């Protein structure tokens, strides 16, 4: 299916969560200093590549990617 | 940052550059004195 | 107050519809007098 | 129940805000960081359900903006009377109207406009008109210039007055909220006094003015021997030799013998033969009738003193067994929301200028119109079109409801909550539909079209050939003819000639005629029930559709205007409520499109033409609508190439103009392409190149440059798509007729 | 680069590359990308203020 | 799955087939008092008093509606992903946190310690079965 | 040119001239016009053909008006450029743009008569143009 990449420069604004129709995104820890916050990907099979992520996204460009891929029922929001 | 987006290395005269652009541009006065038969 | 007014004029459409006009008006102004041109007649 | 409350100073009347842009929103308000403030500035300006949430602010709002409104209109009104006194060969066509067209501007005499002010009869050079004031001010009485100049200035006057209510009414004197709602009373004074009273008065006018002035017209009477209007009020005797019923006076209206007045009151439902139009007579009887009808049916609903229905009753009490609430909880949607309201009012409103047009034409009702083929057709598209475009803004609206200010607490189980539940079989079968006619309705033209270019006229479905007769319409017809004397014993003639009876001359024109209706007629019929339907499909499912979709699931919350949800779920392009209304304004244009060439091929083939005193009737095309109509190519060789050699010869004319805007209306047609067919992405990296040679040169802009929205790119094209569109037919009508 | 300064940013694949901006802090941490900075032009979303790195920027 | 349908006459808008065939889901929450609420797919509903239980085609409409019972102050939504064989398994909050906050348990994937500046080029990578972004 | 002759001497010049269709106010503008056009030369169709080529005989053509245009038009530009210039320096930046301070306009629309000597000015220093490194973009 689909795959969202989240790169280094995430600053924990928690938004892409929140935008989210699917809940494929969560809000993990990092051990590093930066932050107690990092976006990650877990459930990438619920992806349907609404892109809304990337529009609540506030970085010069996107910390968080998705790059389109196969697709399935479920990635295709097909209910039949 | 692997490429420069801006080009370097060239002196304000640019003698390479206006050599070969003073050339095309005599063949051009030259046409031009045969169409008014100047020549 | 006065100031409020000028401002409106000075906003971009009433700003653009004025100079136009009065752009327009001079070409109009002169092809009324002198009728067509099409060159500058030679001396 | 029904109080007027009136706010006492609400908003100043300060020069302030107009310094300031964007004082709308608070968004816009911040500042123009970029060049979409712009255009967002115009799309949101008659928002006004954004700006505030207090629903008396968008009330109020609108009541003045209704008012500053319909001064637009009265000055426009006001002045097409003022350039029929001043700029105008009226007075010379009251003497001879059918052999004198009617022209109302003059252009001036600069770089060669001066061509366009051509011989339209009465010592006048300038553009001839097709919109019919002529026709309408005749009707109205106007015999000289002066009376018409007084018209224009009270227009004038009317129009101050109503700018200065929409200043008093929002500056000064605000109603509040619960003075709006009075439905009941809103309704009781529109049908009585708006409608039910104007038309008692417009009969007073006819009675007294319009009918004794176009009958001495009528006669042979110069315009100089007939009288004034006051002179008909105070010499009763000549109102008396025109029609006696007036010398019983008054007593015979209360003591029932109204008979009596069968004079200036009948029901001859036929055409003056002298003038193509409707006897003024029965103009009279007309508004009489009917304002005793509105004015009885006004008092239906309460309004305070406990006599009549509340409106919340009948609804309620409405309900059935499939219907399981029935229309509980729609008097609260109407009350609440201004879009609901707007977009009944606006669709049935649509609706009737459809129908005006329909009735107009066969009933020409004014005087020396039918002879008139150039106001005619002008009158019959223009209407048709505008009730095109308000049809579509009902369902637009429609959809802004249920996106903004459906309640489903409110609309529980309710008419409308059971459509949403089964929005699918309502479009899987209106689907069906739209396939089954558009095979039908048009593949039955290509079998045509195919089968002559075979050389196999035997299996066309022609006239001749296989043949698809409309038989009900066909026998409805014939109900009408046979009604006088029958279904309608004190009818004289029947309603209208086309459905029957016999031809009606004009002089050598032909003004009305019976519409046969064949093999060819069948076929149309169904194109454009085809094209409705389909029409029907896109914004139907736009209103259904907009709140949410097995697609998308929350549509709501993005809105009612949004260009997509990313490209996930396949594309999502186009799925908001805005987007199908973007896409049935096409099929409106192509509804509506073949609706006027329909109109305009048979009235010109079958009706309309010279007729010979012996009575032969020579129509402009010649019986061409019968044998070539059920081909495409019929269509684009006997009326597009055919018709359109006046447009296009029309160079070093008066009718030039027409071929040019025929012409330059193709290019805005075109130019809708650019935005329709490309896209955003594009056009933002070529600004972007752009603004490095501006960086370079030091000429960037403070004000960041950007490009069209999506829905907004979308919305440019429509329009231009459009105008382009109707603005060729435009030109083409015109320049065709006005020759012809 | 220290408060109030002016620097060029010379980070690619951003908006406002080959642009000066302000910068309003610094953490004074061990974060990558710890340098705030707020330019006049806004990007295309309308942020008009990002994190970068220090490498990146240049004193102007 | 425990729980009392919200009363609805039915919706052409709603299961088919493919639930059955493949796979249906099921959102489950608890409520202080009985209201109308708006269905993911067309109409509105009356939840009950107590633990309602909804059965939807997709996992989108169950977080579509658990954020309009949000607004109705309700955050004990749950959903489940139901397969043809009966089996059912706690997808959305599989951590009893929602996934906005933080928990320890919780790992990182699919993270990127260079930018997406610094992808590598494809020319780079052909022929291999590599992707850029990776 | 391609069978271009003078006017008198085309009898199709002659024929267009006695149809004047007299475009202004004026009763005489029409045969005004075709009097004015006797020095262009006309082909067959006896309309007048423009000579472009540059020659000093028919610089009316062209070549004049060519040069009324480029100093109308660097007054434009010019006085644009500057007037977005000195927008740049003040605070509220583009707010001006949308409304504009004549206090700041109407002295720059004075100046431009002399755009071309203020032109070279900039051309010959580096304030008409700007570093490539200055400007942004795209990678
Ligand atoms: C490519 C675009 C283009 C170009 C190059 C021209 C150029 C010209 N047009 Mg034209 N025109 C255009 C577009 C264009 N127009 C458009 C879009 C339309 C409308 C659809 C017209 C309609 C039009 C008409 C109807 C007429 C012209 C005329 C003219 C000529 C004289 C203008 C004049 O009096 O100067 C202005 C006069 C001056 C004295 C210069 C003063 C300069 C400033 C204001 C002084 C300060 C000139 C050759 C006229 C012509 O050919 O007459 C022979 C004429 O009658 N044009
Ligand atoms: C007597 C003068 C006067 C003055 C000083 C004001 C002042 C004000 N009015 Mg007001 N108003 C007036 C008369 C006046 N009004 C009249 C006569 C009416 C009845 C129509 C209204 C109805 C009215 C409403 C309904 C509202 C205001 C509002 C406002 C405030 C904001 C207006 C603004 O910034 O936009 C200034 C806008 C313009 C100058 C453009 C106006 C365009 C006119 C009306 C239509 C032109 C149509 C034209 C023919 C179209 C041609 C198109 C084509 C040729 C291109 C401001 C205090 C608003 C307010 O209080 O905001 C909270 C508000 O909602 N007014
Ligand atoms: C729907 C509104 C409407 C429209 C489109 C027109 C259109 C026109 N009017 Mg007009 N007019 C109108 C309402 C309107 N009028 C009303 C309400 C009055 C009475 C107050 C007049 C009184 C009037 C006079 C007295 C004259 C016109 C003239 C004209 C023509 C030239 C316009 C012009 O030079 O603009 C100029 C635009 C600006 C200065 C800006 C044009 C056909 C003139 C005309 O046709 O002369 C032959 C003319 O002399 N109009
Ligand atoms: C009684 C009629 C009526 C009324 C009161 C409204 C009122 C409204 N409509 Mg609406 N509408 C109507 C009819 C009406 N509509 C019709 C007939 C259609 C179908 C075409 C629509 C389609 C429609 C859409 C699709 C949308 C609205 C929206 C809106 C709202 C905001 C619009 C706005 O900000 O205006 C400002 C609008 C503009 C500045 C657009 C200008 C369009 C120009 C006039 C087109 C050019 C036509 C012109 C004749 C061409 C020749 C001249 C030219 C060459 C110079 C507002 C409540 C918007 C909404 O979402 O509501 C919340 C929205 O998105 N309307
Ligand atoms: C001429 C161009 C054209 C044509 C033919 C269509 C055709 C259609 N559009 Mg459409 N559309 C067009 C332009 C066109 N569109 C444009 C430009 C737009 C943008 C505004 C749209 C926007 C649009 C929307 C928004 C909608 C449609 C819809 C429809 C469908 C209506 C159903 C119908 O008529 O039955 C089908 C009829 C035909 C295809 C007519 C010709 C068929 C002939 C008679 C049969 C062919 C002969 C034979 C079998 C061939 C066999 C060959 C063999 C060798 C294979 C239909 C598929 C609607 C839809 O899908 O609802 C059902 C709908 O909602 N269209
Ligand atoms: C789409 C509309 C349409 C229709 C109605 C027709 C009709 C016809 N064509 Mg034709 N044609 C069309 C489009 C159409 N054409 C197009 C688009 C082309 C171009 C490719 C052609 C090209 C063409 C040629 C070249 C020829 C025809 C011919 C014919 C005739 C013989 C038909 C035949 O043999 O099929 C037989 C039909 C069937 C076996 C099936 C019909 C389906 C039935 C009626 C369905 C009924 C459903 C029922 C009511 C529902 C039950 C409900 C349940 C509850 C009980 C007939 C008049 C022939 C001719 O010579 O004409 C006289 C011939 O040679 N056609
Ligand atoms: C650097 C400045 C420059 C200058 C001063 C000229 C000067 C000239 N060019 Mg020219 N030209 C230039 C750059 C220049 N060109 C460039 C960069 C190109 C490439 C697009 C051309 C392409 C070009 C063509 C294709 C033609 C001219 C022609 C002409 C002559 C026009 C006739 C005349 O003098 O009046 C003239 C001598 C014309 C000529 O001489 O025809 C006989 C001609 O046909 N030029
Ligand atoms: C043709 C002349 C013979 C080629 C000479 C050749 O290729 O040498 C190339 C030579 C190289 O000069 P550069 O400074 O570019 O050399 C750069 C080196 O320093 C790079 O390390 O340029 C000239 O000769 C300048 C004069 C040519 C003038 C050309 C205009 C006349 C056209 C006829
Ligand atoms: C059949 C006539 C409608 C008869 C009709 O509507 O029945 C009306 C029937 C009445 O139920 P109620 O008595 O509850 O309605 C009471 C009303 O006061 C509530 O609105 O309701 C239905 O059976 C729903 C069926 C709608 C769907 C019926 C199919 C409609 C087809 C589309 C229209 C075709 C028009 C063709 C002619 C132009
Ligand atoms: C061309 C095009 C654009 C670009 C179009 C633009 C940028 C239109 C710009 C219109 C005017 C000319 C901009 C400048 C307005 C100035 C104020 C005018 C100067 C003032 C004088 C005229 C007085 C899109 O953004 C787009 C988006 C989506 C689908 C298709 C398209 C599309 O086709
Ligand atoms: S930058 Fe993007 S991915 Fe990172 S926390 Fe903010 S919204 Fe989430
Ligand atoms: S594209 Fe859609 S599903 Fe994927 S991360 Fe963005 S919002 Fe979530």
């Amino acid at each position: 299916s689909h795959t969202v990449k989240i790169y280094d420069t995430c600053i924990g604004c928690t938004q892409c969560v929140r935008a989210c129709p699917t809940d494929v995104l969560e809000m993990v820890p990092w051990d590093g200093c930066k932050a107690a916050q990092v976006a990650s990907s877990p459930r990438t099979e619920d992806c349907v590549g609404c892109k809304r992520c990337e529009t609540a996204c506030p970085t010069d460009f996107l910390s968080i990617r998705v790059y389109l891929g196969a697709e399935t029922t479920r990635s295709m929001g097909l209910a039949y | 940052k692997i490429s420069p987006v801006a080009n370097t290395g060239a002196k304000p005269p640019y003698t390479f550059r206006t050599g070969w652009a003073l050339l095309l541009l005599a063949v051009n006065f030259l046409v031009a004195a045969y169409y008014f038969h100047i020549i | 107050q006065s100031s409020y007014l000028i401002k409106f004029i000075s906003t971009a459409p009433v700003a653009a519809t004025i100079w136009l006009t009065i752009t327009a008006g001079i070409l109009i102004e002169f092809n009324r007098f002198f009728p067509d041109l099409l060159f500058h007649p030679l001396p | 129940k029904a109080r007027v409350i009136v706010d006492k100073d609400p908003v100043p009347t300060s020069f302030e805000k107009w310094a300031q842009p964007g004082h709308f929103d608070r968004t816009l308000a911040r500042g123009p960081k970029t060049t979409t403030w712009i255009w967002n500035l115009h799309a949101l300006a008659h928002d006004f359900d954004t700006h505030t949430s207090d629903l008396e602010d968008i009330s109020r709002k609108i009541f003045a903006a209704h008012f500053g409104h319909l001064a637009v209109v009265t000055i426009w009104l006001s002045g097409m009377i003022f350039h029929g006194a001043k700029f105008s060969n009226y007075e010379a066509w009251l003497s001879d109207p059918l052999n004198v067209r009617p022209s109302a501007q003059v252009v001036w005499p600069i770089v060669g406009q001066d061509i366009l002010n051509g011989d339209v009869g009465g010592g006048f050079h300038g553009i001839q008109i097709t919109s019919g004031l002529f026709q309408v001010w005749r009707g109205w009485g106007i015999t000289n210039s002066f009376q018409l100049y007084c018209t224009a200035i009270g227009g004038l006057v009317l129009a101050g007055l109503f700018l200065f209510a929409g200043w008093f009414h929002y500056h000064k004197r605000a109603p509040k909220l619960e003075w709006f709602q009075n439905v009941e009373s809103m309704l009781n004074h529109h049908l009585q006094v708006l409608l039910g009273c104007g038309s008692l008065g417009w009969a007073g006018h006819l009675i007294h003015v319009s009918a004794p002035i176009n009958k001495l017209m009528d006669a042979g009477v110069a315009v100089k021997d007939i009288p004034l209007p006051h002179e008909f009020i105070l010499n009763k005797s000549l109102l008396i030799d025109l029609f006696p019923g007036f010398a019983a006076g008054l007593t015979p209206f209360f003591t029932l013998n109204w008979g009596q007045y069968a004079d200036f009151l009948t029901f001859k439902g036929g055409l003056n033969p002298v003038t193509g139009g409707l006897w003024m007579t029965d103009i009279a009887h007309h508004h009489l009738a009917i304002a005793v009808v509105f004015i009885i049916a006004g008092h239906q609903y309460r309004t305070n003193w406990g006599i009549g229905h509340s409106i919340k009753e009948i609804l309620e009490n409405h309900k059935g067994p499939f219907t399981g609430e029935g229309h509980k909880g729609l008097y609260e949607n109407l009350t609440t929301s201004w879009h609901a309201q707007l977009a009944t009012n606006l669709a049935f409103l649509g609706s009737l200028t459809i129908i005006i047009a329909h009735h107009m034409y066969a009933m020409p009702p004014y005087p020396y119109l039918a002879t008139d083929y150039a106001t005619q057709l002008c009158i019959f598209t223009h209407h048709i079109w505008i009730g095109g475009f308000l049809i579509v803004g009902g369902a637009a609206h429609a959809a802004i409801f249920m996106v903004r200010d459906y309640d489903p607490v409110v609309n529980q189980n309710n008419v409308l909550d059971r459509v949403i539940r089964h929005r699918d079989a309502i479009i899987s079968h209106l689907n069906w539909v739209c396939i089954f006619l558009g095979f039908h309705s048009f593949g039955l033209y290509i079998h045509n079209d195919t089968m002559r270019a075979l050389g196999r006229p035997q299996d066309m479905f022609s006239d001749t050939a296989i043949q698809l007769q409309p038989v009900f319409a066909q026998w409805v017809q014939n109900l009408h003819t046979l009604a006088p004397g029958g279904t309608a014993p004190n009818a004289l003639e029947p309603v209208s000639y086309a459905f029957g009876g016999g031809v009606l001359a004009v002089g050598g024109k032909v003004a009305m005629m019976p519409i046969a209706l064949g093999t060819a007629d069948f076929l149309i019929h169904h194109i454009h029930a085809f094209t409705i339907h389909v029409t029907v499909l896109i914004l139907l499912k736009g209103v259904l559709f907009a709140r949410s979709s097995r697609l998308i699931p929350d549509k709501a919350n993005l809105g009612f205007r949004f260009p997509c949800d990313g490209p996930g779920r396949g594309g999502t392009c186009q799925v908001s409520g805005w987007d199908h209304v973007f896409l049935g304004l096409f099929w409106m244009y192509n509804s509506l499109s073949i609706v006027i060439f329909h109109f305009s091929w048979k009235m010109q083939s079958d009706v309309w033409g010279t007729v010979d005193a012996a009575g032969n009737v020579s129509h402009i095309t010649g019986g061409n609508f019968a044998q070539s109509a059920i081909t495409i190519n019929g269509w684009l060789r006997d009326f597009l190439w055919a018709q359109a050699s006046q447009v296009i010869n029309s160079y070093g004319s008066a009718l030039s103009a027409y071929g040019l805007m025929f012409l330059g209306a193709h290019f805005v047609w075109a130019f809708s392409l650019m935005f329709l067919f490309s896209g955003r992405g594009y056009w933002q990296e070529l600004i972007e190149s752009i603004v490095w040679a501006h960086n370079k040169l030091k000429v960037a802009p403070a004000i960041q440059p950007r490009a069209l929205s999506i829905t907004q790119g979308r919305a440019v094209g429509v329009a231009h798509y459009l105008l382009g569109g109707i603005a060729t037919t435009w030109a083409f009508f015109h320049a065709h007729i006005l020759s012809v | 680069v220290q408060r109030g300064s002016k620097v060029r940013i010379l980070r690619p694949e951003s908006y406002w590359f080959q642009d000066v901006g302000t910068v309003a802090s610094v953490d004074q941490s061990g974060i990558k990308y710890p340098v705030i900075v707020r330019f006049d032009k806004v990007n295309y979303a309308g942020i008009n203020t990002n994190n970068f790195a220090v490498d990146e920027l240049i004193e102007v | 799955l425990s729980g009392k349908t919200p009363l609805f006459a039915g919706s052409t808008g709603g299961l088919l087939t493919k639930a059955v065939e493949e796979e249906k889901y099921a959102i489950t929450w608890t409520s202080p008092k009985a209201q109308v609420f708006e269905l993911p797919t067309g109409g509105a509903a009356t939840m009950h008093e107590g633990e309602n239980l909804l059965y939807i085609a997709r996992k989108e409409y169950g977080i579509a509606l658990g954020g309009q019972l949000r607004k109705f102050k309700i955050t004990n939504y749950k959903i489940y992903r139901i397969l043809p064989s009966g089996e059912t398994t706690f997808i959305h909050p599989a951590d009893g946190v929602f996934p906005e906050k933080v928990n320890a348990g919780r790992e990182k994937v699919r993270f990127n310690a260079r930018s997406i500046g610094e992808n590598p080029n494809p020319s780079q990578v052909k022929f291999s079965g590599k992707a850029t972004y990776d | 040119g391609a069978d271009l002759t003078p006017c008198a001497e085309n009898p199709a010049f002659q024929a267009l001239a006695k149809n004047a269709r007299n475009t202004t106010a004026d009763p005489q503008s029409g045969q005004k016009r075709f009097e004015r056009y006797s020095q262009a030369l006309c082909g067959p169709e006896g309309y007048p053909h423009l000579i472009v080529d540059g020659r000093l005989d028919r610089a009316g053509d062209f070549l004049i008006p060519s040069i009324l245009f480029l100093y109308i038009a660097g007054w434009i530009g010019w006085v644009g450029r500057a007037y977005l210039q000195a927008i740049k320096k003040d605070s509220d930046t583009e707010q001006k743009e949308i409304q504009l301070d004549l206090g700041i306009a109407l002295p720059i629309i004075a100046t431009g008569f002399a755009w071309p000597a203020a032109a070279v000015k900039e051309l010959l220093s580096g304030e008409l143009t700007a570093k490539d490194s200055e400007i942004t973009v795209s990678p």
